[PDB]
RNA sequence: GCUCAGGGAGGACAGAAACCUCCCGUGGAGCAGAAGGGCAAAAGCUCGCUUGAUCUUGAUUUUCAGUACGAAUACAGACCGU
RNA sequence: UAGUCUGGCACGGUGAAGAGACAUGAGAGGUGUAGAAUAAGUGGGAGGCCCGGGCCGCCGGUGAAAUACCACUACUCUGAUC
RNA sequence: CAUCAUUCUAUGGUUACCCAUCAUUAGAGGAAAUUUCCAAUAAACUCUGGUGUAAGGCUUAGAGUGAUGGUCGAGGUGCCCUAUUUAGGGUGAGGAGCCUCGGUGGCAGCCCCACCAAAUCCUCU
């Protein structure tokens, strides 16, 4: 009936959204980034290894089942 | 199509002086509507009034039929 | 049968063929002051009972359907009757019969 | 629904003739007299199936619909005359009796005097059913 | 229907007592109507002609470029040409003043179609109808609507209001605003049976008077 | 402008019977209905446009008394269709 | 068609009470938006008012259309009768 | 390429009067539950004309330009049953008539997600 068709590679607007609006959150999980920005769960994990080495996220917990990131600290 | 209770006059029921508590209650009657009169279909109503409601502080197992 | 509601036929007053407007003829209401109906009531009234025949032996089941032709051109607007043969069913421009069409 | 009644504390009475038979319950408010009536809704008026015309719930719905109709006219308190099928038939009031009385004790009506008017025969006509009774 | 009074038609010089005002006054008249239908084609419309110069005071515009230019130059008319009528009738929606401004217009003969465009019959379907005729008469044709007949229409109140007389003219042409009005609106009769109950005769303004 | 009933010979599915061609085809079909007559570049079949199934005098035929009616046939005067 | 049933008219009158009508003389009485303003409705009209002097106006604005001062009829309840 | 909104014109337009709507008169028509089909069946309401009643562009043809080479967004919209009744439980088909980019909340306004209504109702089930 209802078929969610997410993006395997980023639309120009969606990477402009992902490289702007994602660190403005309080959580960065590769299942919320996938659900919200209409992108893929595997792709949302691949996005956050690159943004790890930019220094714009915060690696709090990493497990195979579940990796969690958050916004960069206030100070 | 219309309310019958719109046209009900509200009348007081008086007990005779041999009783203590005077006012018995209130009796709605349709107003005089041409032929049939308010007082006409009102002058034979029974009131099954208990003694305790009628005399001040006495037995409440005695009743009194009083007619208008 | 079936007759169309339009008919390019002769108009007596105009003296030419002009397009007419076809409609089925009906009777008018019997005038109560027609000489025959006046004569009837004078005769019928009083004692004597029914004075003239009451036709009962009704034989035929259909009428000669008559068309009331009406000239369309608005100076003339003259009319005449156009009697057609007897028919049971009758309609004015119902549904033109077609060919090569499936009877389903 | 406009009387010259004093409005604060002094109560305006009617009498509700609660007739609870075993197959229907009648909550029926009248005046002090009984000659002029005010509201009457039954069990069967509310719930639309014949077996639960006499349910204590159907009688509750009635006495709620009675009481809120009775407050529009401003009859504050109710005298009560409870009634069973009576005559030669059953003298024990129906299942809907108590729930209907409780329903206008919960609604906002003051309760005057409660009595039985179950038409008790001194000595009766013959009762419906056989010599051998109602078999089942 | 027939009023039939013509008996001793004086005592309308009793004007100094009925009036104690100062200004431009119009001796008006209203007629008693009974058993009339508002919605259907019960028709009470047209014009009833007066011969005796009533003199209605209203804002008059006459459209043309003829002898009626220099003929109405002796009237002190604002005579206007066609190339000022567009800005008069363009703004009919947004600009919040009454755009037409003047309470009479005109369609001519020789200019028979004065304007039948979208800027023309936009004016003849909001009120103040360009009605008065100016064929080829060419002797007045402007002041002859301010000097001619008084008008009447039908509407859905069963009543009528009309201006018959005035202060300014003497009280001999104001009985010719009765004589040449009531002689007609009796003979003006369809099967609206005996419509004339009585005639509520007035000054402009004052105490009740009766003729019939 | 076409040729029909029916037959023969072929052709994926397809058979006794769908559709497609070629051939034979004097009417063996069809023409609303009873039967008879008539009919093949038609009177049938399919299309195109139409309202002559209109208006109007007479004459004539059929039944016949050589009367009506119905039905019909040849004209004539109009107005029209093709 | 006798008779019968039924309605009307006449013989056929008095008096009250109620109701539905109707003429006479009255008060209350209308609210699309919006204009500051319950816009019945038309002929008004830049014009009035009172003890020398002030107010309602006009515009601004809602709409097809805005009062002061002259009258009438549409139409909703009450309410009196030669 | 399609449709609407705009003005500019055009030998053009009936003004006691034109048009969109409100209404009645004049004709044509179905999916589905119900199966195993057949041919039916039988509404709801749309399409075109007259006539008539408020405002005010018509409907014709050409050009410039509002919003799209592709559009509206694209989502709320019913009935049925129940003493979970500001809630719960059903799952059929096919017909026209309406708010506007809502307010609030949760990682706030975007992306998402939640939650409270505007006018919906008729018929063969």
């Amino acid at each position: 009936r209802d078929k969610l068709n997410n993006l395997v590679l980023f639309d120009k607007a969606t990477y402009d959204k992902l490289c702007k609006e994602v660190p403005n959150y309080k959580l960065i999980t590769p299942a919320v980034v996938s659900e919200r920005l209409k992108i893929r769960g595997s792709l949302a994990r691949a996005a956050l290894q690159e943004l790890l080495s930019k220094g714009l996220i915060k690696l709090v917990s990493k497990h195979r089942a579940q990796v969690i990131y958050t916004r960069n600290t206030k100070g | 199509v219309v309310d019958p209770f719109s046209k009900k006059d509200w009348y007081d029921v008086k007990a005779p002086a041999m009783f203590n508590i005077r006012n018995i209650g209130k009796t709605l009657v349709t107003r005089t509507q041409g032929t049939k009169i308010a007082s006409d279909g009102l002058k034979g109503r029974v009131f099954e009034v208990s003694l305790a409601d009628l005399q001040n502080d006495e037995v409440a197992f005695r009743k009194f039929k009083l007619i208008t | 049968v079936n007759v169309p509601k339009t008919r390019r036929t002769f108009c007596k007053k105009c003296g030419k063929h002009q397009p007419h407007k076809v409609t089925q003829y009906k009777k008018g209401k019997d005038s109560l002051y027609a000489q025959g109906k006046r004569r009837y009531d004078r005769k019928q009234s009083g004692y004597g009972g029914q004075t003239k025949p009451i036709f009962r032996k009704k034989a035929k089941t259909t009428k000669k359907i008559v068309l009331r032709l009406e000239c369309v051109e608005p100076n003339c607007r003259s009319k005449r009757m156009l009697a057609i043969k007897r028919c049971k069913h009758f309609e004015l421009g119902g549904d033109k019969k077609r060919k090569g069409q499936v009877i389903q | 629904s406009l009387g010259p009644q004093v409005a604060e504390g002094e109560n305006v009475f009617g009498v509700c003739h609660i007739f609870a038979s075993f197959n229907d319950t009648f909550v029926h408010v009248t005046d002090l007299s009984g000659k002029e009536t005010i509201c009457r809704v039954t069990g069967g008026m509310k719930v639309k199936a014949d077996r639960d015309e006499s349910s204590p719930y159907a009688a509750m719905l009635a006495a709620q619909d009675v009481a809120q109709r009775c407050k529009e006219l401003g009859i504050t308190a109710l005298h009560i005359k409870l009634r069973a099928t009576g005559g030669n038939r059953t003298k024990t009031p129906g299942p809907g009796a108590q729930s209907a009385l409780r329903a206008l004790a919960r609604s906002g009506m003051k309760i005057g005097r409660i009595e039985d008017v179950t038409p008790i025969p001194s000595d009766s006509t013959r009762r419906k059913g056989g010599r051998r009774g109602r078999r089942l | 229907s027939r009023d039939t009074l013509y008996e001793a038609v004086r005592e309308v010089l009793h004007g100094n007592q009925r009036k104690r005002r100062k200004f431009l006054e119009t001796v008006e008249l209203q007629i008693s109507l009974k058993n009339y239908d508002p919605q259907k084609d019960k028709r009470f419309s047209g014009t009833v002609r007066l011969k005796s110069t009533p003199r209605p005071k209203f804002s008059v515009c006459v459209l043309g470029d003829q002898q009626h230019c220099d003929e109405a130059k002796a009237v002190d008319i604002p005579h206007m040409d066609i190339e000022a009528l567009k800005k008069l009738n363009k703004n009919k929606k947004l600009v919040k003043k009454l755009a037409k401004k003047y309470d009479a217009f005109l369609a001519s003969e020789s200019l028979i179609k004065q304007i039948p465009r979208i800027l023309g019959p936009g004016l003849n379907k909001a009120g103040k109808f360009p009605s008065l005729l100016t064929h080829n008469e060419n002797m007045v044709a402007k002041v002859d609507e301010v000097k001619s007949t008084i008008k009447f229409q039908m509407k859905k109140v069963l009543c009528l209001a009309v201006a018959v007389g005035h202060v300014k003219m003497t009280d001999d042409e104001l009985v010719y605003n009765i004589h040449l009005a009531v002689n007609f609106l009796v003979s003006l009769l369809k099967k609206n049976w005996q419509n004339v109950r009585a005639l509520y005769i007035k000054s402009t303004m004052g105490k009740p008077q009766r003729l019939y």
